[PDB]
């Protein structure tokens, strides 16, 4: 089958909790997770899934394993504290790639943004640099926004993503009353 | 110990858990101990043995007894294992024999050419680098020494005229109870003079007593450095 | 007043030292003890009924 | 004055603090019941002996003489160090 | 030339290029122009506790004192009975060595004690060293019939000795034989 | 330091030899659980 | 202990009864020769370092 | 709470071993592993201890990995052989204390209970105790800084049980023990010199330099304290010990009579046996 890592990071902010949008959406993407995962075990068993958030402090909940029996006990105490961070939330998970048993998986990391970058323009083009020259593969998806929707995220993407053939997709969702899971199944990147 | 007792799926699970770790070296045998009934093989050993060696034909066998084995020598004996279609020719074609000598370790007259049938053992040899030589050197040395190592110098220092001084009233209690019989010696010594009766030195015990006084000399330039700065 | 002798129940006899836990309290003789198979140490003694 | 005759008077004190001589045991006797010094004095002509105190803030030429006493240890710590170890390794090792 | 590089290293860890710099400084200072090479040869001899630079110590010395056979088993003496038994060892290489193809008699007098030992290496190379000397040699000037007669003694206690004792014994045997008289060996 | 092995060695009975055979083999009399007959070393003589 | 047959080597009885032939160390004198003295022996090595009263 | 802990040779020479299957990386960064012992007792006691792989990153500081499966692992394992040993602390060879220590920490601060932190050095040139045991606490700041971690430094010491002893004697056959003597006392006497001459040459040059040329308020306040050990010897004239320095010579006079008097003790058999020997040997050599 198809052999490669997935690395899921998950809001702990308030911002999901928000009486606009869906009611703390946090359990309907946990349920995403939960299906996808259960997808990937369908098709190849022997990828492990990895945990952890994007606030200030670093905190694996679970390290990378094939059963995902205790991880959906560990999906529980989300710890709703802090804002949101990047750059320390791109090195904790890229540069632990290398902890992986399996030298034949490939890499592949995605994220759910649901707070307002507080890095410049700088640091971002720095850092998809940095991930185009180890070359990784990046899903970027956001749940929930406040200003404009893409604006250098658009340029970011690009400059992120390398090899036009086959390669990363951008993951877009507008407000609605459907849920996230039928709408990040649409890309590839999901079963 | 049994064959049955190591769990198969347990010891591939450890042993991939060091293959993911920076330790990526494959089996290389089974040691275990024999306490009090000697440090020989029994039949399930011997079997349990005999089923481990299918793998590797080495299989290096270690058994340690530190119950018996006095704290004098931690010397041990690696066991290996002849093969029983070999009984027809020669016992153990090895070359190499200036290290038999070395493996004569074991003199026991009873374990040796008692349990020789079928039986033998191999050499053992250690290695060691500059890192661990020095590293294990400075440590030693610094577990007989002190944090700061002028600590505990002062203190027996100041100590001489407290406790030393006791035991240098004991040492000349023993001195002069030596002393008694050496005013006994001269009229023996007028006497016979040959040959020894008295196994008693006399001499090498005082000179040690005289090693142990040596000591308020040898603290008192240390007194003398610490007082001048 | 450190090491002592000590008699066995089956009646060989042997002899210890002193452990740095316990005290000379009751390390003084007429008291059943206690013993280890391992160096010889003692963890605490055995009153008698 | 870190050295150079520590031993003092109440002179000084008497001087400073405008104070009489009849005051002055009182004074330390106050001195003794903060606990901050533990100086006591065993004279029995006049005199003052004074022990440890807290430098606590700062002091400049505390630190000018800090470095200068420490400098002054060290290279007569080293120089005894060098001049024993010196016939000392040769004769004895 | 190398005085420098067998000086560095002679402080190296490896116990094996120890012994290869007394190895190396053996036949570069042999014909006894150096008395250099010899402090410190025994100087690690006595000082190290390795066996091994210990039992590789003398060959040099035997090398480069090689020109006089006599002051040899003199200052060898000591090292006839020593603490560790390779030392004895390597000291019967050295009588071996030395009195090789000579008429002294002072490694002759003092294989009595060494022909018996607890230890078999001793013996072996007491073995050895009797059998450089009594080749090319007349019976009728010097009573050689004693170490003669216990050599010959080697093969019929070979049932009550060590298996490696008959090897050495029988090995020592082959020396006087070889060649038939004919040929011998001349450092 | 060579004779520590035979003090490791847990000491040595006491031999009685009550009766002699013509097989060149030794009975020995001891203690209860004893009665270990063998022959001798081969560097000292039966008949002595 | 039970009796010296020789110089520098005796037998020493146990508590079970069952006499013991170990010959004593270099470094005890002829004190401990005597014939009838309590004696003890290491569990192990079985060597006599001292005799008491 | 701990006064003082104890630190078995094992878990360094694991280090030795963290060293030795390096096999040439070209990164040899800090490890972090986890040591373990026993927290019962008031006295810390150092049995054995496993490795877990630990990486950071170049620019970025904040950046520690570590492992919670491999961990439960290995413990559980240990746990399941051994009960008589559990969890205590963690321990890095990294010669500089870095500021994410206190963060890599606080995960064990959370799950376990507190730990402490041993600072060591990748390249044994140090002369002094390689090993520094600190614990972890929470203690009151005298200038009113925010509270945090702070390191307090506690005495060890390096000791092993029963067999450990007999493995270092016996793999080494170098050193030596106490041996009460001249050479083993005289060693020590000239030696020690350099050993405070190199570590206190080592630090008052770096204390002189940072203390003007520095910043970071590290609370010099103690350093008050510090001088004022140093003051607290304000060069006594010995006029006072002038009796003390008598007695200690008294004591050195006695040393003198005892050396003489055994001495001329053991003269006897020498000066007797040199003549009486002598004599005989001769006149019945021929
Ligand atoms: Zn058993």
């Amino acid at each position: 089958m198809v052999l490669e890592s997935t690395m899921v990071c998950v809001d702990n902010s308030e911002y999901m909790r928000n009486g606009d949008f869906l009611p703390t959406r946090l359990q309907a993407q946990q349920d995403a997770v939960n299906i996808v995962c259960h997808s990937k075990t369908r098709s190849n068993p022997e990828n492990n899934v990895g945990l952890i958030t994007l606030a200030n402090d670093c905190e694996v909940l679970t390290t990378l394993t094939p059963d995902t029996g205790r991880i959906l006990s560990k999906l529980h105490t989300v710890q709703p504290k802090g804002k949101i961070t990047f750059c320390t939330g791109i090195r904790v998970a890229h540069l632990a790639l290398k902890h992986r048993q399996g030298k034949n998986h490939k890499m592949r990391i995605i994220a759910f943004v649901g707070s307002p970058v507080e890095d410049n323009e700088k640091d971002l083009v720095k850092l998809a640099k940095r991930l185009k020259k180890e070359k990784v593969n990046v899903d970027i998806i956001n749940f929930g926004e406040e200003e404009v929707n893409t604006e250098k995220l658009t340029a970011f993407v690009n400059t992120l993503n390398g090899k036009d053939g086959t390669g990363s997709h951008l993951v877009t969702v507008p407000p609605g009353p459907s849920l996230a899971d039928a709408l990040i199944s649409s890309p590839i990147l999901a079963g | 110990v049994s064959v049955e007792a190591v769990d198969p799926v347990f010891q591939a699970k450890m042993l991939d858990m060091l293959k993911q770790t920076g330790r990526p070296e494959m089996v290389v045998g089974w040691y275990h101990s024999h306490p009090g009934f000697g440090c020989w093989l029994s039949g399930v050993d011997i079997n349990t043995q005999q089923s481990f060696e299918a793998l590797s034909e080495r299989a290096v066998a270690v058994v340690v007894d530190p119950i018996q084995s006095v704290k004098g020598k931690v010397v041990i004996d690696a066991f290996r294992l002849i093969n029983a279609n070999m009984m027809v020719l020669g016992h153990e074609p090895r070359q190499t024999t200036s290290n038999l000598g070395h493996l004569n370790k074991p003199s026991i007259q009873a374990l040796i050419h008692g349990l020789n049938r079928h039986y033998y053992s191999i050499t053992i040899n250690y290695r060691k680098n500059e890192l661990e030589q020095k590293m294990l050197l400075n440590l030693h040395k610094k577990s007989w020494m002190e944090g700061l190592t002028l600590q505990d110098y002062s203190e027996h220092c100041k100590h001489n005229e407290s406790v030393v001084k006791e035991m240098l009233e004991l040492a000349k209690n023993y001195n002069k109870a030596v002393e008694e019989e050496d005013k006994m010696t001269p009229e023996q010594l007028a006497i016979k003079n040959v040959g020894k009766q008295d196994p008693k030195r006399h001499l090498e015990e005082h000179v040690d007593v005289l090693m142990t006084s040596n000591i308020v000399q040898c603290l008192a330039a240390m007194l003398d450095t610490v007082v001048f700065k | 007043e450190e090491k002592f002798i000590v008699k066995a129940t089956n009646g060989p006899r042997y002899v210890v030292g002193c452990r740095r836990q316990l005290d000379k309290s009751k390390l003084k003789p007429g008291t059943r003890v206690a013993l280890d198979m391992t160096t010889l140490t003692i963890m605490r003694y055995l009153p008698r009924e | 004055r870190p050295a150079n005759h520590r031993q003092l008077t109440f002179e000084e004190i008497a001087k400073s603090a405008k104070i009489t001589v009849n005051e002055v045991e009182l004074l330390v006797m106050k001195a003794l019941s903060v606990g901050l010094v533990k100086g006591s004095i065993d004279e029995v002509d006049k005199r003052v002996h004074m022990t440890w105190v807290q430098p606590r803030v700062l002091d400049l030429q505390q630190i000018k003489g800090m470095k200068d006493r420490l400098e002054f240890w060290c290279t007569d710590v080293k120089s005894m160090e060098m001049l024993v170890e010196h016939q000392a390794h040769d004769i004895l090792t | 030339e190398a005085d420098a590089l067998i000086e560095s290293l002679c402080r190296d860890k490896d116990p094996i290029l120890r012994r290869s710099g007394m190895y190396t400084v053996a036949m570069a200072y042999c014909g006894s122009g150096n008395n250099k090479a010899i402090r410190r040869l025994l100087h690690v001899a006595v000082s190290d506790v390795n066996d091994d630079v210990r039992r590789a110590a003398v060959e040099s010395l035997g090398f480069i004192l090689f020109r006089t056979p006599e002051q040899c088993p003199s200052v060898v003496s000591l090292l006839s009975e020593s603490y560790n038994p390779h030392v004895r060892y390597g000291a019967a290489m050295a009588l071996g060595i030395c009195c090789a193809g000579t008429g002294n008699k002072e490694a002759i007098n003092l294989l009595e004690p060494m022909t018996n030992d607890p230890v078999n290496y001793v013996r072996q190379g007491a073995l050895i060293a009797s059998a450089l000397i009594m080749i090319q040699q007349t019976e009728i000037t010097c009573p050689k019939v004693n170490q003669f007669r216990q050599l010959y003694s080697k093969v019929i206690n070979d049932k009550h000795d060590d298996v490696m004792a008959k090897f050495g014994a029988i090995l020592a045997q082959g020396i006087l034989d070889a060649g038939g008289h004919n040929v011998t060996i001349s450092l | 330091r060579e004779e520590l092995q035979l003090l490791q060695e847990q000491g040595s009975y006491v031999g009685e030899v009550v009766r002699a055979m013509d097989k060149k083999k030794v009975l020995v009399k001891v203690h209860p659980e004893g009665k270990f007959v063998v022959d001798v070393d081969k560097n000292i003589d039966i008949n002595d | 202990f039970l009796e010296a047959v020789d110089q520098n080597t005796a037998i020493v009885g146990s508590t079970t009864g069952s006499n013991y032939y170990v010959r004593i160390l270099s470094t005890i004198d002829r004190e401990l020769l005597k014939p009838n003295a309590s004696v003890a022996l290491h569990k192990h090595s079985n060597a006599l370092v001292d005799v008491l009263p | 709470a701990v006064q003082k802990v104890v630190v078995h040779p094992l878990v360094l020479l694991s280090v030795v071993d963290h060293f030795n299957r390096i096999g040439k990386v070209g990164n040899q960064k800090r490890v972090v592993g986890v040591l373990l012992g026993s927290w019962q007792k008031k006295v810390l006691d150092v049995s054995n201890s496993f490795a877990v792989p630990f990486d950071e990153d170049d620019k970025d500081d904040s950046v520690w990995f570590l492992d919670h499966d491999y961990l439960e692992n290995m413990y559980g394992m240990f746990k399941k052989v051994n009960a008589r040993e559990r969890i205590v602390g963690w321990y890095h060879t990294g010669p500089k204390l870095h500021k994410n220590d206190i963060a890599i920490n606080e995960l064990m601060k959370r799950y376990c209970p507190n730990s402490v932190l041993v600072i060591i050095d990748v390249k044994p040139k140090d002369l002094g105790l390689p090993t520094e045991a600190y614990i972890s606490v929470e203690e009151v700041h005298d200038d009113g800084t925010p509270t945090s971690k702070t390191f307090e430094h506690v005495t060890s010491e390096i000791g092993a049980e029963e067999a450990e002893e007999v493995g270092v004697e016996h793999l080494l056959r170098d050193i030596k023990d106490t041996t009460v003597g001249t050479l083993s006392q005289r060693i020590t006497n000239q030696v020690h010199g350099l050993k405070g001459l190199n570590s206190k040459l080592l630090d008052i040059r770096s204390y002189l330099e940072k203390v003007a040329t520095g910043k970071l308020p590290i609370n010099h306040q103690i350093i008050y304290q510090l001088q004022d050990v140093f003051n607290l010897l304000p060069d006594v004239s010995l006029q006072e010990f002038v009796k003390a320095f008598y007695l200690k010579t008294n004591d050195q006079m006695v040393v003198v009579y005892l050396a003489s008097l055994i001495r001329s003790v053991v003269a006897l058999h020498n000066l007797i046996n040199n003549k009486i020997a002598n004599r005989d040997a001769e006149k019945k050599e021929g």
